[PDB]
C-alpha cells in the first residue's frame, strides 16, 4: 500500500520505541534497519528476550504481518508492548513503508 | 441522618446481552478512531474518565462517586482537574444516542472497563444500576488529586476513597497508559513505551530507569528518564515510601498479581457508594472483540 500513510502509522505507533535509519540507536526496541531478510533476534548490541531469539524466523513481509496483528500470540513471551494492528490496510501501509525505510 | 443511600436500579428489563452490545459499540469505535492523540487511541482517556467520575466520592458522607453521572453538568465538567476529558465525553455521546436507556454513570464506567479489557488488561467484573441525579448532586470541584505532592498526601487522599496501600499502588499502574499533555495539566510525556497496551511497565520503569527531576515549560518539575519517559511527583513518591516500594517491586516482578489486584481495585473504585439490593444480578464479565472473532 501507501507508504506516506505507513509513515505516519510508524511515526505514531512504533517510533516511540524504534528507529529505522542505519546505525540508528536501539530504544526500547531494536533499530529496525535491515530487518527484512534477517532472522528475528539478530540486531547487534540489543538485548532480546530469549523468546525473540529462539523463534528465529526470517523477517519477510508475510510472517511480519502476522506478527504485527498480535505480537504476543506470535512470539509469546516477547516483551514488545504493542496491542497490534487489526487493520490490513494499516498492515499494508506500514509494511510497505518499512519495506522502504529499512532498506 | 447518616449519609445518602444510592440503590443501584437495573435499567428497565435490560440484561447482560443488552450491556454486551454497549461494550461492542464502544469497543469497535476504539478500533475505528485509532488516530487520536498520535495514535494512542481513546483508551487512556476513557480509563481516566472512568477514574475521575468515580474519584469524587467521599466515604464520610457518601457524596460524589459514579452513581449520579454528574460529570455531565458544567460545574463538574468544567472542573479544571478534569481538563482533557471532554475528548472522552464526545467519544461516547454518539454511543449514548444509540442507547439512550443506559444512565450516564453506567456509560462512563463501562467505558473504562472496555478500554482496559480492549487494551489487553485483565477482565473487570462490572455492574449496572447507576441512576442519574439532579444537577444538585454535583460535587464541588476540588475532590481530585494534585500531582505535585508526596507519598503522604497520596496515602491520605486515598483513605477518603477507602483504599489501602496495595489498592493505591495497583491503581497507579494505570499510569502505564497514555501520557501527560502540558496543555491539559502542566506536565508532559508518557510514563512508558507501550502507551496503549496494559502491562506493568509503570513499575519496571519506576525502578529500572534513572530519574532526574527537571522543569518542563509549564514551569513545573517532573522526573525525566534519559529514555524519554517522565514520572509525576506522586508517582515517584511511590518508590520513596518504604511501604509503597515493596508493593511496587512485587508488581514489577509479577504481572498476574498486578493484574489481579488492579481488577479488584478498579472495580471497587467504580462501585463505591452504591448499594446493590440482594436481588441485583451478579457482576458481568464482558467478552472482547478478539474473543468474538473480531
Ligand atoms: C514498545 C512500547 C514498542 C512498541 C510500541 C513497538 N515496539 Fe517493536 N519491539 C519492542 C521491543 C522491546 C522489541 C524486542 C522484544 C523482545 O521480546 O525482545 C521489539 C521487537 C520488534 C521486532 C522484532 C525485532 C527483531 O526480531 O530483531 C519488530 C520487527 C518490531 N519490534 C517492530 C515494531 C513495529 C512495526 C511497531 C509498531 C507498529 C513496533 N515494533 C512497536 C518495542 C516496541
Ligand atoms: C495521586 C493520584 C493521581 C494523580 C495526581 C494523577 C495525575 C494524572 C495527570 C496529571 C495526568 C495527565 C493529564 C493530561 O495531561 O491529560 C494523568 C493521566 C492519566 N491518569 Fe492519572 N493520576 C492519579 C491517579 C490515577 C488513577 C488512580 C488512575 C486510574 C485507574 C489514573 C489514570 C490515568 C490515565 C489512564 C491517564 C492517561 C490519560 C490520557 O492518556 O489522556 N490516574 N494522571
Amino acid at each position: 500500500g501507501s507508504a506516506k500513510k505507513g509513515a505516519t502509522l510508524f511515526k505514531t505507533r512504533c517510533l516511540q520505541c524504534h528507529t529505522v535509519e542505519k546505525g540508528g540507536p536501539h530504544k526500547v526496541g531494536p533499530n529496525l534497519h535491515g530487518i527484512f531478510g534477517r532472522h528475528s533476534g539478530q540486531a547487534e548490541g540489543y538485548s532480546y528476550t530469549d523468546a525473540n531469539i529462539k523463534k528465529n524466523v526470517l523477517w519477510d513481509e508475510n510472517n511480519m504481518s502476522e506478527y504485527l496483528t498480535n505480537p504476543k500470540k506470535y512470539i509469546p513471551g516477547t516483551k514488545m508492548a504493542f496491542g497490534g494492528l487489526k487493520k490490513e490496510k494499516d498492515r499494508n501501509d506500514l509494511i510497505t513503508y518499512l519495506k522502504k525505510a529499512c532498506e | 441522618t447518616t449519609p445518602l443511600v444510592h440503590v443501584a436500579s437495573v435499567e428497565k428489563g435490560r440484561s447482560y446481552e443488552d450491556f454486551q452490545k454497549v461494550y461492542n459499540a464502544i469497543a469497535l469505535k476504539l478500533r475505528e478512531d485509532d488516530e487520536y492523540d498520535n495514535y494512542i487511541g481513546y483508551g487512556p482517556v476513557l480509563v481516566r474518565l472512568a477514574w475521575h467520575i468515580s474519584g469524587t466520592w467521599d466515604k464520610h458522607d457518601n457524596t460524589g462517586g459514579s452513581y449520579g453521572g454528574t460529570y455531565r453538568f458544567k460545574k463538574e465538567f468544567n472542573d479544571p482537574s478534569n481538563a482533557g476529558l471532554q475528548n472522552g465525553f464526545k467519544f461516547l455521546e454518539p454511543i449514548h444516542k444509540e442507547f439512550p436507556w443506559i444512565s450516564s454513570g453506567d456509560l462512563f464506567s463501562l467505558g473504562g472497563v472496555t478500554a482496559v479489557q480492549e487494551m489487553q488488561g485483565p477482565k473487570i467484573p462490572w455492574r449496572c444500576g447507576r441512576v442519574d441525579t439532579p444537577e444538585d448532586t454535583t460535587p464541588d470541584n476540588g475532590r481530585l488529586p494534585d500531582a505535585d505532592k508526596d507519598a503522604g498526601y497520596v496515602r491520605t487522599f486515598f483513605q477518603r476513597l477507602n483504599m489501602n496501600d496495595r489498592e493505591v499502588v495497583a491503581l497507579m499502574g494505570a499510569h502505564a497508559l497514555g501520557k501527560t499533555h502540558l496543555k491539559n495539566s502542566g506536565y508532559e510525556g508518557p510514563w512508558g513505551a507501550a502507551n496503549n497496551v496494559f502491562t506493568n511497565e509503570f513499575y519496571l520503569n519506576l525502578l529500572n530507569e534513572d530519574w532526574k527531576l527537571e522543569k518542563n515549560d509549564a514551569n513545573n518539575e517532573q522526573w525525566d528518564s534519559k529514555s524519554g519517559y517522565m514520572m509525576l511527583p506522586t508517582d515517584y513518591s511511590l518508590i520513596q515510601d518504604p511501604k509503597y516500594l515493596s508493593i511496587v517491586k512485587e508488581y514489577a516482578n509479577d504481572q498476574d498479581k498486578f493484574f489481579k489486584d488492579f481488577s479488584k481495585a478498579f472495580e471497587k473504585l467504580l462501585e463505591n457508594g452504591i448499594t446493590f439490593p440482594k436481588d441485583a444480578p451478579s457482576p458481568f464479565i464482558f467478552k472482547t472483540l478478539e474473543e468474538q472473532g473480531l
